[PDB]
């Protein structure tokens, strides 16, 4: 098992997030070539779901229900978060020889 | 053999999904233009249902591409041969050595 | 997941509604619209077999007509029995198909159904819209007669106006079909006689027109003791629904025979606003039933009516006639949608903005006067009672209301006018239509409101029913208000389902 | 494993038809089945008397039936799952 991490990096190479944070928010502090976006809590089920629910771009029933980060009432690019990382827990090999 | 054979949809299904995502969108599914005919209504409770589907025998005015039901994994798939031969000759004595 | 929830009782904050693709009470299919109703009564399964002409915004080109038919036993529910009348080729005649009828033949068990094909920019020598027939054994499957096509030209009708074939049988046995057509540049519906709805004479001409206007789906019946014609005008200016009333048949064909001018009513037989086209009624043999469609407004704007005409197609709406002892007709609510509506909800003030005062359940406002409820639901139902101070006062309900709502549409009962007038108040301030119908002397009114998703449909003291299509209604809180004088409201309930 | 099972074959070609007593000359790149009368005859009565398509294929218009050809028809034609349209018209002769 390993942990990475990325220490310092350049700010315009952060900003643009060519290597991880798809250019929303900087990599430094996190693994390399993780990825910050949306969550999906389920999908709408009906009318009355979709107008308790905070107010978004295309909301309908049947799509796709987006937490509210940080709770402001609407869906933007301000409500993501790191989701992504491309590190295993841990990798296990095992070998059995029966003679 | 090529186990992760991938589960596409057929004509049929294709048909389907392309009428449950027109009359999801409220759109007339004979709009389509794609040489498909559904025929359809709706149940009790308002939700279309999908009787049949038909479709045109070719897929252009020229009477060239006839519709046929096509497996393109399978069509580019096969059984691979691997074979391998291998001969290795040494001999090594104290006062040299070759292999 | 863990849902939220919103305390929508609480807040008269306005908020952004959304409609859904298919209406419970008012029927409308999830795909496409409604138009012209064609109402039909099945004497086999004694129910109501509705049909009625599926449109879409992206219509085809060439062939836009598909017919679907609708079932209920009563005006509440409403089943889909599937598409009908398939439409017709690019070149063939019935490429769009017009209002028509539908009587069940006994001697054979046959339902015959007559449309009116619309050819695909037909040439000069062409007739434009032709009469057509079709056939079905269990009002299932529909095959069309090829060996039936009736000319309006042949009788010296117009070729282009040949419209709303309408049939209907006499007591002596046979059957007459009426046409709304033009003859000579002059509107005439005709009348033409048969027995077994193959060999069709033309009788001369039923009925003349009235300023040379046209009517659309004529529906001739009778009701008791009375005959009554109705009819949807196709004049862009009025673009309403109109009636007539007779004693006798001879009587109604003598009625404004030419230029007469012999209105039912001192209404001018005036029924709804332009929010009810085509209505077309049926009876099961003890109640009067009427189909019309709302219809829809561009971009899902209340306050574009549209300039001219409004837009075609739109929701299925189902309303009772009611004739009194005079002979005059009005539109009720049906009993099977009276009676759907069981939950009720408690209704209270949340803004008090004029100088209305508060005795209980019992509310008086004055001028300015405006006071604000809870919000509604999909599905409302708002009866109370008003009780003005004079026969000249100016009070309103509104719609699409709230504490920072900047604009609120208005229904306006003006006893100075006797009428009733659709507004948009607020920041724009714009007089969108209007009804007209009979103030009662004795300042009482019994307003009850059937609102469904975006449709609703207000009664007044059972004389007056007025029509809307007001987007963004449900679940916002709705007010009423006065203006010129002095009103009581007492009984206020809110029912929903 | 893969297959829907739709039968899509489906031969809808046609042979020939022949109303009354006229044979008709089918194209098959634009779909049209052209039938000239001799610039006297009726054209509103024609009884489909024969008409072969294909083994299997099934059409909307049926054998023994008058239509009224003033105008071009469209005629289906179903074979399994597979269907296909034709256009019918009758021309006057000038
Ligand atoms: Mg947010």
């Amino acid at each position: 098992t390993y942990r990475n991490e990325i220490l310092e990096l350049p700010e315009t190479v952060a900003a643009n997030g060519k290597f991880g944070g798809n250019g929303v928010k900087s990599v430094v502090g996190h693994t390399y070539g993780a990825q910050v976006g949306y969550i999906a809590d389920g999908i709408f089920k009906s009318q009355d779901e979709v107008d308790n629910h905070a107010t978004q771009e295309g909301a309908a029933v049947g799509r796709i229900r987006y937490r509210d980060i940080d709770h402001n009432g609407v869906i933007d690019e301000r409500d993501q978060n790191w989701i992504y990382d491309p590190t295993p827990s841990f990798s296990y090999g095992l070998n059995i020889y029966l003679e | 053999m090529y186990q992760s054979k991938m589960n596409v949809l057929n004509t049929e299904q294709y048909g389907r999904a392309m009428w449950q995502a027109y009359v999801n969108d409220g759109e007339n599914p004979n709009g389509n233009a794609l040489g498909y005919a559904y025929n359809w209504g709706y149940n009790a409770d308002g939700n279309p249902v999908l009787y049949g589907m038909t479709l045109s025998k070719y897929l252009d005015s020229k009477n060239t591409m006839p519709v046929a039901d096509t497996d393109w994994f399978d069509e580019i798939t096969r059984t691979g041969v691997i074979q391998q031969y291998n001969l290795s000759v040494s001999n090594g004595s104290e006062k040299g050595s070759s292999f | 997941p863990i849902l939220t929830q919103k305390n929508w009782d609480g807040t008269a904050t306005y908020f952004q509604s959304s409609d859904e693709h298919g209406f419970s009470m008012y029927y409308k299919p999830q795909v496409g619209f409604v138009g012209d109703p064609m109402p039909f009564y099945d004497p086999v399964a004694k129910d109501f077999k509705v049909m009625y002409l599926q449109d879409y915004r992206p219509n085809p080109e060439a062939t836009y007509h598909p017919i679907f038919g609708v079932a209920t036993k009563d005006g509440a529910t409403y089943e889909s029995l599937g598409e009908l009348i398939s439409c017709g080729g690019r070149d063939e005649q019935d490429a769009a198909i017009g209002t028509g009828g539908t009587i069940y033949n006994p001697a054979d068990k046959l339902y015959y159904t007559f449309y009116t094909g619309n050819k695909f920019k037909p040439s000069s020598d062409q007739n434009a819209q032709v009469v057509m027939v079709a056939t079905s054994p269990d009002f299932k499957t529909w095959t069309k007669n090829r060996t039936f096509y009736l000319k309006g030209d042949t009788y010296g009708y117009d070729k282009n106006d040949f419209r709303d074939p309408f049939l209907f049988q006499t007591e002596d046995g046979v059957y007459h079909m009426l046409i709304a057509t033009r003859k000579n540049g002059k509107g005439h519906i005709a009348e033409f006689t048969s027995a077994d709805l193959k060999e069709w004479e033309s009788a001369g001409t039923f009925m003349t027109m009235m300023w040379d206007r046209f009517y659309e789906c004529p529906d001739v019946f009778k009701m008791g003791d009375w005959w009554y014609l109705i009819y949807s005008e196709q004049a862009s200016f009025m673009r309403k629904v109109q009636y007539f009333k007779g004693r006798t048949l001879e009587d109604l064909k003598a009625t404004t025979a030419n230029d007469a001018g012999i209105w039912p009513d001192n209404r001018e037989g005036m029924l709804d606003s332009r929010a009810f086209y085509a209505g077309k009624t049926a009876s099961d043999g003890t109640n009067r039933y009427i189909w019309g469609w709302c219809p829809t407004r561009a971009g899902n704007d209340n306050g574009n009516v549209g300039d001219v005409e409004p837009e075609w197609a739109g929701n299925l709406v189902a309303q009772r006639l009611i004739q009194h002892e005079d002979g005059t007709l009005t539109l009720g609510v049906p009993d099977a949608i009276d009676r759907k509506y069981t939950s009720a909800q408690e209704v209270k003030v949340m803004a008090k903005d004029g100088n209305m005062i508060e005795s209980g359940k019992t509310y008086t406002l004055g001028e300015g006067a405006s006071v604000i409820f809870n919000r509604l639901k999909v599905h409302n139902k708002i009866s109370f009672t008003v009780k003005t101070a004079s026969n000249t006062d100016r009070f309103g309900i509104s719609f699409v209301r709230g504490t920072d709502s900047a604009s609120w549409y208005s229904i306006h009962v003006n006893a100075d006018e006797g009428k009733a007038n659709f507004e948009k108040d607020g920041d724009d301030a714009k007089y969108l239509f209007d009804n007209k119908f009979n103030i009662p002397a004795d300042n009482e009114y019994r307003v009850t409101i059937y609102s469904d998703q975006s449709v609703c449909v207000t009664y007044i003291n059972d004389q007056l029913s007025f029509t809307n299509r007001i987007y963004q209604m449900q679940k916002n809180p709705w007010s009423l208000c006065c203006y010129k004088g002095e009103i009581t409201v007492s009984d206020v309930q809110v029912s929903t389902y | 494993d893969f297959k829907s099972g739709l039968r899509l074959d489906g031969d809808v070609w046609v042979n020939s038809i022949r109303l009354d007593e006229y044979a008709g000359t089918v194209d098959y790149q634009n779909k049209a089945i052209v039938v000239g009368v001799p610039y006297d005859y009726d054209i509103t009565r024609m009884v489909v008397t024969e008409m072969n398509l294909s083994e299997g294929a099934k059409a909307s218009i049926a054998i023994g039936e008058t239509i009224d050809f003033s105008l071009p028809v469209s005629l289906t034609v179903k074979n399994g799952d597979v269907q296909m349209s034709y256009t019918i018209t009758v021309k006057r002769d000038e």
